[PDB]
DNA sequence: GGGGGGGGGGGGGGGGGGGGGTTTGGGGGGGGGG
DNA sequence: CCCCCCCCCCACCCCCCCCCCCCCCCCCCCCCC
């Protein structure tokens, strides 16, 4: 079937080389421009792949785990053909997908979607540290030192069971100098809160991304994911499998919003406009709204010659009578502020506020996970009904609120976290 | 005489079982082919008394829903071809495979190419007559079909599980034919059938297919387990269409197969060859509010009576005499207002919160117990029986995954419902303070053990409380009658004050009503079963202007379908009412009139319009809403001032 | 291909539904064409399983339960029809389906054998097929107290009514098939667990030999149920009047039934020779002796308490053992040292007939219920008092002919019949003077002796050890009877010269060979030898000449190897061994032949505290023998210290020193 | 509400008013019980249930018990010059739940 | 007819001469019939033991 | 007629291959302060 | 006296082992002396 794979590869090569709209070869341009800035990926809109030849899209969507590596390979070959004079070295290019297929909500994904390309959305609630996955393994036999290699496509390999021509039962080892690796990151996606069924607890998926999709999102961001709904046999029922998504695309200043915000800065009535625009259904409380605008913007953070650093963040306490719209103002600020977290004082614990220990079900090893203050870093933590908070929690607020740090010594993990809040 | 691939038997031959076990008889191929023809004939020819084919209509509906499940009523199979009902009871694992093939055949006949929509059909065995409690199951039930009652105590995630799986031998020509995965054990391949030897094995990645899987811990109902015993439980396993049909903290009725399997762990820790067991569910039912098109038309018909509001309010807790303001507040809460969100920026509570504050022996607890039976989603909690987390939400470290997960409290379970809190005055304030967010912002914002999230908690809270010291004292204002503070009291946006005054003509009518109600409830007091139901109906009509069975469906319909609008409401009427109520509420001990009480008038007017099934709120709804709120405020006062306040506010109420 | 097997099973399943079923309007009701269906099923047995040697139909018929779920209902309802009709006198047709049901029962209960001639399919299917026959036997004996048994006798009675000549070949055959039915129902027995020996044994042996099917207990299969159902259907009355009426086409099956009734039951169990609790107390006291014995052989303190004994030998060297009891008893220390050796001498090993007294364990007994005991003993009593001599004459006067063609099974069952009833009547006549030895006079009629001699001689010449053992038993009972009638008295002197010369030699050669064969073989050799010696002594051609033929070393090996089972032997058997030793050693005085260490070992083990019963009469005989034996061994060693070496070995067949070794001058 | 030694998760653990369901509950020194616990039995005495919401476990367990309470008056010695109101530390919520004194 | 399994039989003794305490457990009484007393602290789930 | 030698079965040893081996939250009990 | 706090309790190599194969020993049978 290698001739058939070669014809798939040549079909994709022709798609890169031939696809054109309104006199522009958009994917030749995008691939060249991506090479110039030294990001080795290509973002493909599958509307265009469908429009070019739907047979290719049918092959892709029938079995993406086999077809995606061939498309990546085709991109590498075209990349060389449009950036190197051959007869006078680049890595395996990442494919990135844009799509407008109808979204499957995160709760409805089940066994009939296994290995299909899927489009969904949710809130990223955690983002693991980066990790190294192999693309090319250089391999050696422990006894005879017969060397071979594994070239890997990360869509789901293992070391060979015995020597490929006594030589021992299980003999192969990796040569870590010649082997090539890539960045891999794990994310947890929670379903959109306004899509949760009545009385249900919100459900979530573990999911993975690599190369130029790592570090592209932070916790709390609302995203649409394109990826392969897929399976792996975890260590922790019977004949059961853990579901996960292999991400193929993410969607979450522009050169004219630059102009819009210059024009809005130039408006003389700006402060009144923003003041009116805070919680517009709440009548009155004019000075409080003005102060909320100040808290949103913040002062200016500073560093002195000594290395000492000075707070830019403003803290505001609204203490007062019932039904004065305090909670309504906090629940508005959690909407408008670009980073924000909302908690209530009686819902809190010191751990869930500063940071907590976790044991990752995937590695099965410890890692530290951020609480509300960390998730609010760079923005506002809205602590509603703050007077109901326990004393130890209010103690735990002090470092994160004034020193703007959290110092940690838990499970042997000594650590200090930042809390610009 | 006949082709061995088509030899088939008579029905009396099927009654004349002559293999040893039932399963040995079902698996005899002539018997199997006969059974297939038998069940096909059953589905195509069993009818309603109208002559309409039952499973013709159910299959038509199955395809319209694109469903994978067909609900076969067992009582129908017991009425015709009852031997098949016997085999289905005694040997369900074999029979259901046959019946699934037959059901797919029947629907493929009804809809050509339904194989494109689902490659399989599962029959759901509804109305199985014999029932067991979890304590009641035994060895003699093993591999039998069973119907069990319990509450879902712990529900796991919706995992994929292998269904049909070809395997690869890593020696020789690899592929092995497709094994069928059960709910109980891993597949074993003792030897590879090609090389007839041992070797390593691996799942074939091309020819394998998955189904949904979900275990559930099912446990004895607390209103069933006898005293002096630990409640018993079993691991239910749900497959395919049955996953997430239920959520924890709810009663279910479970048709399934009670199956055992070997487990080295159980043998290890117990020291005997003792097997584990499950209930592989075949069907799940939650355990009234569902309604028909004629019932819909009935709701429309009765609603346009201009007296419907008072007939509903009289119907509320019908065996409770008097207390018409309580019944009004309960009606308003149980229908609720309309929740809103302006441009997505400003969400507004739709729920109406009611506090019943008053003397001992004034039916406050019984009113809550009535609503517990009457509402669609509801839960009931009392005093020191509650905790803050047990009320809103909680977290636990899952013993399977070792990760932290939330578990919903009462106000999550009662989401879109009503929550009933008895002895509100004698909860700890460190529990009471948890109510604030869910009661007004309609949410719970946990930040614990790395979990940081906001849950929806759309509940109307109805609470019952005794005043300070033991009973009400109208010489005092409200703030000295009760220990509760202004924030929590302001959230209860109707207050009912209940007093046990000695009053001869009221007490005689009350006492007569209570005695009449007691004898009307005594145990000893068109067949025999239907005849006593007809007498029961007339007994209910002795006190209730509409049936409770009708009222519950009417409530659920009005809640879920009807969304009133305040089209051309009298703004200045309401505004003057709020202005005067605020001015007279300057008395520092009185009920704290607040903006949320103005919203209460608007929510209540919507709730009355909801009782009328009305798209628009009338002046009469708004006038009644004003009158309710004004009365609630006026009676929250020390008696030295109540007459003057009544006289002042009469200009607003006595127009109606 | 197995496609054929599933097609065959589908066919037999369809036939199973054609036979009939219960009618709800519960009674069993026959199907349409039911007679033709029964004939077609008989034809399936012939067409496939017999003609192709398969037993596949015999498996399929059991899978679809035709015998239990159709045939016995048909027969029992037909029995009730004919019974009620007899009291109140289209049966012409229903008689036919009853007969064909009986034919099918005879087929499906037909005894199973496996040989080198059996097909691979047959020997593969043998086990589960036997199990199904056991379920059949249970159902036949149990159902309605076995009313189908009365159905069978009624079917036979409806041809016994007509004249001796009027019984056509079909009627003769029908009576023979009824006898084969009763024979088969007696004869079904649990199969042997037969294991492949290509693959080695695991670290544990076979987990269990139990081969019963799950719906059967062994008591369902036991003789007790047979006796009860045969009595409650008067099958015993049928057989008794049948054998009385004999005045011979059916004679061989009729003999065979009595063989199958007798093959595994011991005569003494029919004679006594709070009672149950009293005897249980006796039994418990007897095994409490073994409890105090093992307690003497047990440490007073915990297993980890063990110090070390050292046995310094008579030489300046030391051994070591951990036994706390052995630490104060060197006997235990020595024998425990010997027990500790990992090495053993490897020992080498060592069918178309049923289990019997020929091959059972020597203590086996049928534990009758007393009602069944009375019914069985009175049935065989009345048989002896009527049917014995006539039947034995008929069948032995057959077996005078066709000896060359007599199948091995037929030979052994005839010999066992002879032995069993002769032994029973001798025992009953020892117990009752009312019982007469002349009531088995046919045994002594000279044709019988001649035939039994021909059987044993030919079996031994052919080296047919099975039939040789059977004839050895039959000879023992013939000689036993001869001694009784010699005391009770002409024919005695006739047999006491007819058995001369080569017969004396043959009888002398069985106990030479017996050491190579099983315990029961050896036991029958010892029994025969004791009978032979008492017979010859009772007569006393020359007495010294004959006994010299027995007193030779392989006979002593056979007696020793028999005696090696001493704990498992019975007191009377040990008495017979030691009476033989009394003759050889005390009377014949060939003492040198017993001065060998194997006997010394065995004597110590049986005289040990954990040896014989302290109160045993046989222990008294052993003690008496041992006292004299040790005295003579001491005397011979004192006269001849070379025997300290010679004690280890076989004696010197070199005569020139052998005489000196034997007598010492 | 407790942790199960077998399953490890939470469970209901039966108190005396459950063991006395369809039975009788006898309390000595009832007046010397904490008000924390006197306000606890209020549901069982009248609605004849124990309703619980704790640790993520929710229940309404049956408490159909007749209660028999041995009480001492205030200060231990009775004084019939006072009302039964004054002779007891109880209050109307609990005294109304008792049928007769 | 469908095969009815063989019935199992339990021989429940009662009214023994004496009650031994838990503290009187002594291993020579292994395999002997006794009567015993104590208070039950917990009771297991009822499970099927594989008998035969 | 007994002893040696040839042939076949059965058992034991030796080698080779394989698999196994602490933090966070919650309730209830118990003790101390207003 | 009552309520709050805080304390407790709980969730890659080497050894053992087993399987497979080959040789050696011991018995039986036949021939020779
Ligand atoms: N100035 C206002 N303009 C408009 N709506 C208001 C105003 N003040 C209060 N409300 C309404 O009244 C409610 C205020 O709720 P909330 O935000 O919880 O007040 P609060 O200050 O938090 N009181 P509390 O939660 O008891 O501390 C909302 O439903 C608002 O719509
Ligand atoms: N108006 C009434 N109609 C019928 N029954 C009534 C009425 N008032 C009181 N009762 C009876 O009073 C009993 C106790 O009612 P309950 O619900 O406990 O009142 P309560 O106000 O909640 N008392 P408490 O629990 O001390 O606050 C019930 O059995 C009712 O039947
Ligand atoms: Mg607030
Ligand atoms: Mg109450
Ligand atoms: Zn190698
Ligand atoms: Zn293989």
């Amino acid at each position: 079937n290698d001739d058939d794979n070669t014809e798939i590869i040549k079909s994709f090569k022709n798609f890169i080389l031939e696809f054109r709209l309104d006199s522009q070869f958009i994917y030749r341009d995008q691939l060249r421009n991506n090479i110039l800035v030294k990001n080795y990926s290509l973002t493909v809109n599958m509307e265009h792949l469908i429009g070019y030849n739907e047979d290719i899209y049918k092959k892709l969507s029938d079995e993406p785990s086999d077809i995606i590596p061939l498309f990546e390979t085709a991109i590498t070959q075209v990349a060389k053909r449009i950036s190197i004079l051959s007869r006078a070295s680049l890595p395996t290019f990442q494919l990135i997908l844009n799509s407008n297929a109808n979204q499957i909500p995160l709760r409805d994904l089940d066994s009939e979607h296994v290995s299909k390309i899927v489009r969904l959305s949710g809130i990223i609630i955690s983002t693991s540290v980066l990790s190294s996955r192999a693309t090319y393994l250089s391999i050696m036999c422990r006894n005879c030192r017969h060397t071979t290699s594994i070239t890997i496509n990360n869509f789901n390999v293992s070391l060979p069971r015995s020597c490929l021509s006594n030589c021992g039962p299980d003999p192969y080892i990796i040569i870590h100098e010649s082997s090539k690796f890539i960045d891999q990151q794990f994310l947890k996606l929670q379903e959109i809160p306004e899509l949760v069924p009545v009385g249900e607890m919100p459900r979530n998926l573990t999911m993975t991304c690599d190369r130029y999709l790592t570090n592209k999102v932070i916790p709390g961001t609302r995203v649409t994911i394109v990826g392969i709904y897929s399976i792996y046999n975890s260590k922790n029922g019977v004949a059961i499998r853990t579901p996960y998504i292999k991400i193929l695309g993410i969607q979450s200043f522009t050169e004219e919003e630059e102009e819009e915000f210059l024009q809005l800065s130039r408006n003389p009535k700006l402060y009144e406009i923003l003041t009116n625009s805070i919680a517009p259904s709440i009548f009155g409380n004019e000075d409080i709204k003005k102060a909320i605008v100040c808290l949103l913007m913040g002062g200016s953070k500073k560093i002195l010659p000594d290395g000492m650093r000075l707070r830019g963040d403003i803290n505001v306490l609204l203490l007062g009578d019932p039904g004065t719209a305090k909670s309504q103002l906090l629940k508005f600020v959690e909407k408008v502020s670009p980073i924000a977290v909302y908690t209530s004082g009686k819902g809190s614990s010191a751990a869930g506020l500063t940071a907590s220990v976790q044991r990752d079900p995937m590695t099965r090893e410890f890692y530290l996970e951020g609480g509300a203050m960390v998730l609010a870093d760079g923005g506002v933590v809205c602590i509603d009904e703050f007077d109901k908070m326990r004393d130890e929690d209010r103690v735990a607020i002090h470092e994160a609120m004034e020193q703007q740090t959290i110092s940690i010594a838990k499970a042997g993990i000594t650590t200090v976290l930042n809390s610009r809040t | 005489d006949i082709d061995p691939l088509r030899e088939e038997l008579t029905l009396e031959s099927l009654s004349n079982v002559k293999a040893n076990s039932y399963s040995e008889w079902i698996t005899q191929p002539n018997v199997s082919r006969t059974i297939a023809r038998e069940l096909k004939s059953f589905l195509l020819e069993y009818t309603d008394e109208t002559g309409r084919s039952v499973y013709g209509a159910r299959i038509r509906t199955l395809g319209e829903m694109n469903s994978e499940s067909l609900e076969v009523n067992y009582r129908h199979l017991a009425e015709s071809k009852a031997i098949l009902a016997l085999f289905l009871a005694k040997c369900p694992e074999e029979m259901l495979k046959i019946f699934d093939l037959v059901a797919m055949e029947a629907t493929e006949l009804h809809y050509p190419d339904y194989a494109r929509i689902h490659s399989e059909i599962h029959v759901r065995i509804s109305d199985f007559p014999t029932i067991y409690s979890l304590r009641e199951l035994r060895e003699s039930n093993l591999s039998s079909l069973v119907r069990v009652t319990g509450v879902v105590t712990r529900r796991t995630g919706v995992f994929p599980q292998l269904k049909y799986v070809k395997f690869n031998c890593l020696k020789c020509g690899s592929i092995l034919g497709p094994f069928f995965q059960d709910s109980n054990e891993e597949i074993r391949i003792s030897f590879c059938t090609n090389c007839k030897s041992k070797g390593p094995f691996r799942v074939n990645g091309e020819k394998t297919v998955y189904r949904n899987y979900q275990r559930v811990t099912l446990q004895e109902a607390p209103g069933t387990v006898p005293p002096g015993r630990l409640p018993r439980h079993r691991e239910v396993i749900l497959l395919a269409d049955l996953v997430d049909v239920s959520k924890p903290g709810e009663e279910v009725e479970v048709t399934g197969i009670y199956k055992n399997n070997y487990d080295g762990n159980l043998n290890a820790k117990n020291g005997f060859p003792v097997f584990a067991t499950i209930i592989e569910a075949n069907s799940i039912k939650r355990r009234v509010f569902s309604w028909t098109e004629e019932e819909e038309r009935e709701f429309r018909k009765i609603s346009r009576d201009r007296g419907i509001i008072d007939k509903i309010i009289s119907s509320m807790a019908p065996s409770i005499y008097g207390h018409r303001d309580i019944k009004t507040a309960v009606a308003c809460s149980l229908f609720g207002g309309v929740p809103k969100n302006v441009n997505g920026k400003h969400s507004i509570r739709g729920d109406i919160n009611v506090l019943l504050l008053g003397d001992p022996g004034t039916a406050k607890s019984q009113i809550l117990k009535y609503v517990e039976k009457t509402a669609h989603r509801a839960v009931f909690a009392t005093g020191q029986g509650a905790s803050a987390v047990g009320l809103t939400a909680s977290v636990r470290k899952d013993p399977i995954t070792k990760e932290w997960t939330l578990e919903g409290g009462a106000l999550v379970l009662a989401d879109k419902g009503v929550c009933l809190i008895d002895e509100f005055d004698k909860m700890n304030d460190q529990d009471r303070t948890s109510i604030h967010e869910a009661m007004e912002q309609q949410s719970i914002s946990i930040s614990k053990a790395g979990i940081v999230t906001t849950l929806q908690a759309r509940c109307s809270i109805i609470a019952a409380a005794n005043p300070n010291g033991g009973r009400y004292n109208s010489t005092l204002p409200l703030a000295q009658n009760v220990s509760l503070t202004e924030p929590i009291l302001s959230r209860f946006d109707i207050l009912c004050v209940v007093r046990d005054l000695v009053d001869e003509e009221a007490d005689e009518r009350l006492a007569t009503f209570v005695v009449d109600s007691h004898v009307r409830s005594h145990p000893e007091n068109l067949n025999a079963r239907q005849r006593r139901l007809q007498r029961q109906r007339k007994k209910e009509e002795e006190i209730s202007p509409i049936p409770q069975e009708l009222l519950m469906k009417y409530i659920h319909y009005a809640r879920t379908k009807i969304y009133p609008k305040l089209h051309q409401m009298d703004m200045d009427k309401v505004s003057r009412v709020y202005a005067d109520l605020r001015r007279e509420s300057i008395s520092t001990g009185s009920f704290p009139i607040t903006v949320r009480h103005l919203e209460s008038i608007l929510r209540i007017a919507e709730s009355f319009a909801k009782m009328r099934l009305s798209e628009f709120v009338s002046s009469y709804d708004l006038d009644r809403a004003i009158k309710v709120v004004v009365d609630s405020f006026v009676d929250a006062q020390k008696v030295s001032v109540r007459r003057q306040l009544r006289r002042s506010f009469a200009i607003y109420t006595l127009g109606h | 291909a197995d496609f054929s097997l599933t097609v065959l099973r589908a066919r037999i399943a369809l036939l199973a539904t054609a036979i009939g079923g219960p009618d709800y309007t519960p009674p069993y009701k026959l199907g349409d064409d039911c007679l033709a269906c029964l004939k077609d099923l008989k034809r399936w047995f012939k067409l496939v399983d017999d003609q192709q040697k398969r037993w596949d139909v015999a498996m399929a018929v059991a899978e679809y339960r035709i015998l239990t779920d159709d045939l016995l209902p048909i027969l029992i309802d037909w029995e009730n029809k004919c019974s009620l009709a007899a009291k109140l006198a289209n049966k012409a047709y229903y008689d036919k389906i009853a007969l064909n049901c009986l034919q099918l029962l005879v087929l499906m209960t037909w005894p199973l054998i496996v040989t080198e001639q059996s097909s691979s399919n047959q020997i593969t299917l043998y086990g589960e097929l036997k199990k199904h026959q056991l379920v059949y036997k249970k159902t036949i004996l149990s159902m309605e107290s076995g009313k189908v048994l009365r159905a069978a006798i009624r079917l036979a009675l409806d041809v016994i009514k007509i004249d001796r000549l009027s019984r056509t070949p079909r009627d003769n055959m029908v009576l023979k098939l009824v006898l084969n039915f009763f024979r088969n129902v007696i004869a079904i027995e649990p199969g042997e667990f037969t294991i492949n020996t290509k693959k080695s044994m695991p670290k544990k042996g076979i987990t269990s030999i139990d081969t019963l099917p799950p719906n059967v207990s062994m008591d369902d299969i036991s003789l007790n149920t047979v006796i009860s159902s045969f009595h409650k259907n008067k099958v015993f009355g049928f057989l008794l009047t049948l054998t009385s009426s004999l005045s011979d086409f059916i004679n061989i099956p009729l003999l065979e039934i009595m063989f199958y009734f007798t093959k595994d039951v011991n005569q003494e169990l029919l004679f006594p020779r709070t009672s149950a609790g009293f005897e249980l107390s006796k039994l418990l006291q007897k095994e409490h002796q073994m409890r105090k014995n093992v307690i003497k052989h047990t440490s007073a303190r915990h297993s980890r308490f063990g110090g070390l004994l050292s046995i310094q030998t008579p030489d300046k060297t030391r051994l070591t053992v951990s036994g706390s009891q052995a630490l104060v008893d060197e006997k235990i220390a020595l024998q425990k040292l010997d027990d500790s050796k990992k090495w053993n001498k490897r020992i080498i090993k060592k069918e178309g007939l049923p289990n019997s007294l020929l091959n059972s364990q020597t203590g086996k007994a049928i534990f009758f219920t007393e009602s069944n005991g009375k019914h069985f003993k009175e049935f065989i009593n009345n048989f002896i008092d009527s049917g014995f001599n006539i039947l034995l004459h008929s069948v032995t006067n057959y077996f005078t002919t066709e000896q060359d063609r007599m199948v091995t099974l037929e030979q052994v069952e005839y010999l066992l019949f002879f032995a069993w009833f002769v032994k029973y009547q001798l025992l009953r006549s020892k117990i009752d003077n009312s019982a007469d030895i002349k009531q088995v006079s046919e045994a002594l009629k000279e044709v019988t002796f001649i035939l039994v001699s021909s059987l044993l001689r030919s079996a031994y010449d052919l080296k047919n050890w099975t039939v040789t053992h059977a004839g050895m038993i039959a000879f023992n009972e013939l000689l036993n009877l001869v001694s009784r009638t010699k005391a009770a008295q002409d024919i005695e002197f006739i047999v006491s010269r007819l058995f001369s010369d080569e017969r004396i030699q043959l009888l002398s050669n069985l106990p030479k060979i017996g050491s190579k064969y099983s315990l029961q073989f050896m036991k029958s050799c010892i029994e025969l030898t004791h009978s032979v010696l008492k017979v010859l002594e009772q007569y006393s051609v020359n007495f010294q000449k004959v006994q010299a033929n027995y007193m030779t070393e392989p006979v002593i090996e056979t007696y020793i190897n028999f005696l090696e089972r001493f704990r498992e032997l019975e007191d009377d058997s040990i008495k017979k061994v030691f009476s033989f030793f009394h003759r050889v050693f005390v009377q014949a005085k060939e003492q040198a032949l017993l001065f060998r260490f194997d006997l010394i070992i065995l004597l110590r083990e049986m005289l040990s505290p954990d040896g014989l019963d302290r109160m045993s009469r046989s222990r008294k005989y052993v003690s008496q023998f041992s006292d004299y034996f040790l005295a003579r061994l001491k005397k011979r060693l004192k006269k001849s210290p070379a025997w300290f070496v010679g004690l280890l070995f076989p004696p010197l067949h070199n005569s020139e020193v052998g005489f000196y070794q034997r007598y010492g001058e | 509400v407790v942790r199960d030694e077998e399953g490890g998760d939470y469970t209901i653990e039966a108190g005396a008013l459950m063991l006395a369901d369809n039975g009788i509950c006898c309390i000595d020194e009832f007046d010397k019980m904490d008000i924390s616990d006197q306000v606890a039995i209020h549901e069982a005495m009248e609605q004849q249930t124990i309703s619980i919401a704790k640790a993520g476990i929710h229940a309404t367990l049956n408490a159909r018990t007749s209660i028999l309470a041995a009480a001492n008056p205030v200060g231990g010695r009775y004084n019939r010059k006072l009302s039964l109101r004054g002779n007891l530390n109880m209050t109307a919520p609990i005294m109304s739940r008792f049928d007769l004194f | 007819s469908p095969e009815q399994t063989e019935r199992v039989f339990q021989i429940s003794f009662f009214n023994l001469p004496t009650v031994h305490r838990i503290r009187d457990i002594r291993s020579e009484k292994i395999g002997s019939l006794l009567s015993i007393s104590g208070t039950v602290t917990r009771t297991s789930e009822v499970r099927p033991e594989l008998y035969k």
